RNA sequence: UACGGUGCUGAAGCAACAAAUGCCCUGCUUCCAGGAAAAGCCUCUAAGCAUCAGGUAACAUCAAAUCGUACCCCAAACCGA
RNA sequence: CGAAGGUGUGCUGUGAGGCAUGCUGGAGGUAUCAGAAGUGCGAAUGCUGACAUAAGUAACGAUAAAGCGGGUGAAAAGCCCGCUCGCCGGAAGACCAAGGGUUCCUGUCCAACGUUAAUCGGGGCAGGGUGAGUCGACCCCUAAGGCGAGGCCGAAAGGCGUAGUCGAUGGGAAACAGGUUAAUAUUCCUGUACUUGGUGUUACUGCGAAGGGGGGACGGAGAAGGCUAUGUUGGCCGGGCG
RNA sequence: UAAGGUGAUAUGAACCGUUAUAACCGGCGAUUUCCGAAUGGGGAAACCCAGUGUGUUUCGACACACUAUCAUUAACUGAAUCCAUAGGUUAAUGAGGCGAACCGGGGGAACUGAAACAUCUAAGUACCCCGAGGAAAAGAAAUCAACCGAGAUUCCCCCAGUAGCGGCGAGCGAACGGGGAGCAGCCCAGAGCCUGAAUCAGUGUGUGUGUUAGUGGAAGCGUCUGGAAAGGCGCGCGAUACAGGGUGACAGCCCCGUACACAAAAAUGCACAUGCUGUGAGCUCGAUGAGUAGGGCGGGACACGUGGUAUCCUGUCUGAAUAUGGGGGGACCAUCCUCCAAGGCUAAAUACUCCUGACUGACCGAUAGUGAACCAGUACCGUGAGGGAAAGGCGAAAAGAAC
């Protein structure tokens, strides 16, 4: 299911608007991608879903903590 | 003139019979449904 | 708690046989009493070769209601009603008028 | 190596009937009622052990219940286990 | 009947229970035919089977 | 002889010819459009076990439970009120 | 000493109506002045029930076809028995599957059901009847396909699918002849068989699978040849002499 | 609690019982086949087929227990690959399924209205899905207000069909402020001192008070009509009881009840009281929630349709200050006022009734009232989802009509 691990971003409803206001129902997606991370204490890859948001937040805070937290809400990765 | 039904007791039971509602979701609605109404028979099922 | 029992002298209030006395034979669950040579009725009996019965008009004792009866007294002469009491940890019926116990 | 308690409960009734008088007399086969549930090996053991008597063998089947109507309403009747016991030569069952 | 039958062993119980069963079983065999004409002799010994059973359960384990 | 039947009894019981669309035939011949699977069955060994089990050999004994078995079934019993 | 309701009668009011009273009915009714409305029906191809009309009319469901004697009976065109007649006979016969689920057999009954009558019935009521190591299911094996641990995917529900596990309409051990019941029979009985399991044996001595190999294991058409089922004729045996 | 019982159509048979293990009623137990989440595997629900172990055997076989999946934790084991990890086998704990409405969240129509129709409306309705609880949600100001002040949330009446929004159409529709119901505040981002200090949950004990059987419970006779009196006519009596129901016509006093007064071996709810287990209070020093606030692009929510549009939420790309700081005060700026986001918890007033008990009705009385007064979600119809009737009344008593 199209959900940043990380984050936790899944697709949220919302509409398209013509020109002409003619409202049609639609998705927005998360910017999902599956990319390997280094984790430099364990010495392997761990690949993740995530988002570019996931990204992001990986980078400023530190996979680790990001596992950490991962592993807190009950989630395999 | 070959008429719309043309009994089949293995045929029924795949189609209809118990357990073949119990394996769906809908299947276990309907046969909520019944209870609820108070249905006898709650299926085709013998 | 059953004002009327089985072998009670009782008297009549109301019906066709009102004013009559007679002993209690049996009392039923619905709320009846069938009180010996009371309540009488001419029941054509329907013959039956099995059973050893010939079939004829037989006069037979039909139920009345307990409330239509009453508990007599002796001692007074008159019909009386029923009170409960205890008396050496054990309930007893009593004779409302008078006072005494039903013995 | 059947229970007797279990054995006790296997066997119904003795059923009466022309052609269980013919199979008494001729074939030397007791035709009885028998617990629906009733194993032939079962029945056997109950048999040996309750009339004191060898069997040769024993055949079952399953009498249908008939369905009825009492007055107005329908209504079925249970099925139930018949036991043809052939009992071996020579032995008279009282 | 409960009251004197508590008065006993496992071994004892288990006989009578035993026993009990045989005299269904008898009666069984004879309402069946038309021996039996006291048909309540055989409610009642359902019932004794029943205390006997309730008995035992009591002394194992409870 | 309960006119339903029951019990006893019982001769010959061969040959030739004809003959399937059935069997040999899951064969043979041929054609192209090129024609299930898996187990039972036979066999081979591995890990193993090793002078035990297991295997085949006959012989003895035990075993084969359970459920279906009535009746209609081109139809008055199934699908068509 | 007779309520409501039902049904007549008489009187009365401009009307919707009202009052009185006979019969029926057998226990409730309600003045007055106020109050509230599921408050008034002839229509809606209105809805429900009842009952008319056509009308004792059409029809009584294959144009295979009946006739008579006897029986039983309250009663016989129809039931039972008999003798004729006629119809089917690659079926309108016999045996199964599917489907039905007691319709089977016996006794008994004829209100209803049966397009008539019915003593009869697949109708009512009661009782009886279905016997398996070898037939079929179950079981072992798989096909199409189904479900599917993990898994991949998906707002949720869920989708797809691996290992697996289910799934016959296909593959896989074994029984025949006769006799018998009112109704069952490759199931009962009589005779004569077969199968694959254990267990124990003595005799021997490489056994062992989730693996390897073989086998199982397979199309259409055509052609014969060898056979049998089966039939015909003769012989034989029994009976016959019109 | 008892002198009567063995449920009903429904009699009979055979029996039990009468001063106390007959029956009946209530507490706590026992038993509790198979199917069903169904859970040993399978399956055409109520059936088919196992494995393992422990005991027995008359050695033919029995019995009875365990054996689902997932999550979590632990133990042992363990690849490619050295260590590891994945994986694997056990063990313990929890979950699963069903259920009226109410509740929160995830998705989300159209008919219709606009006298057409597309924005708009219907409507975040119907419906589907997930989750929870007896309630839920919300909740302790980065809130309003207006230079005066208020002081968490929820709910009711006003404010007001106002201000606004709006093909400025149809329609939508606040808030401020006021009156009420009820009111409660706390903890972590962290370490020092002191050490068991308030509170909460589970769990025993004690007290009170319910609940689950029950007990007692007043007082009327005569006469006339009549099938029968409870009616008429007489004369009485009870009433903390003239609620109601029954009894051969209408009964305060015939019966059951009613007011009132009492009752629990056993189980159990709620209050306080108390013990034990976990939990930490008060004090000082601080610290004070970053991919966050803001912004751009796209949507959605706010009465508010992008409009001059504040505020909230975020799919997307960015991205501060960090109390000398930051948020808000309906574009925006300046001043002032006011609050402290990016972590949590929290009773009450509020919503509902599958269900239990009691009581009430200018509610129905058999074509009404539930579809169903009656063996009705039945018969019957439909492959199925599903649809779905009709049908009450003898009499006071069967005295149900012997012959």
């Amino acid at each position: 299911s199209r959900v940043c691990q990380v984050t936790g971003k899944r697709p949220v409803t919302g509409n398209n608007r013509s020109h002409a206001l003619n409202a049609t129902k639609r998705r927005f997606l998360p910017n999902l991608h599956s990319h390997r991370f280094w984790v430099e204490s364990e010495k392997r890859f761990v690949t993740l879903r995530v988002s570019a948001k996931g990204m992001r937040v990986i980078d400023k805070k530190g996979i680790d903590t990001v596992l950490a937290e991962l592993r807190a809400r009950g989630e395999k990765y | 003139m070959k008429r719309t039904f043309q009994p089949s007791v293995l045929k029924r039971n795949r189609s209809h019979g118990f357990r073949a509602r119990m394996a769906t979701k809908n299947g276990r609605q309907v046969l909520a449904r019944r209870r609820a109404k108070g249905r006898a028979r709650l299926t085709v099922s013998k | 708690a059953a004002k009327i029992r089985r072998d009670d002298e009782v008297i009549v209030l109301t019906g066709k046989d009102k004013g009559k006395r007679g002993k209690v034979k049996n009392v039923l669950s619905s709320g009846k009493v069938i009180v010996e040579g009371i309540n009488l009725v001419k029941k054509h009996q329907k013959p039956v070769p099995a059973l050893n019965q010939p079939g004829g008009i037989v006069e037979k004792e039909a139920a009345i209601q307990v409330s239509n009866v009453a508990i007599f007294n002796a001692a007074t002469g008159k019909a009386d009603r029923v009170g409960f009491r205890f008396e050496d940890g054990k309930k007893v019926r009593f004779f409302k008028s008078n006072s005494e116990t039903i013995k | 190596m059947i229970r007797e308690e279990r054995l006790l409960k296997v066997l119904r009734a003795p059923h009466v009937s022309e052609k269980a008088s013919t199979a008494m007399e001729k074939s030397n086969t007791i035709v009885l009622k028998v617990a629906k549930d009733a194993t032939k090996a079962e029945i056997k053991a109950a048999v040996q052990k309750l009339f004191e008597v060898e069997v040769e063998v024993v055949n079952t089947l399953v009498v249908k219940g008939k369905v009825k109507r009492h007055g107005q309403r329908i209504g079925r009747r249970s099925d139930w286990k018949k036991a043809y016991v052939t009992l071996k030569e020579g032995q008279n069952l009282d | 009947k409960a009251k004197e039958l508590r008065e006993k062993s496992v071994e004892e119980l288990n006989t009578e229970l035993l026993n009990l069963l045989r005299e269904q079983f008898n009666l069984r065999m004879q309402a069946a035919s038309g021996q039996l004409q006291q048909s309540h002799l055989l409610k009642q010994v359902r019932r004794d089977v029943a205390r006997v059973k309730t008995l035992l359960n009591e002394k194992a384990g409870a």
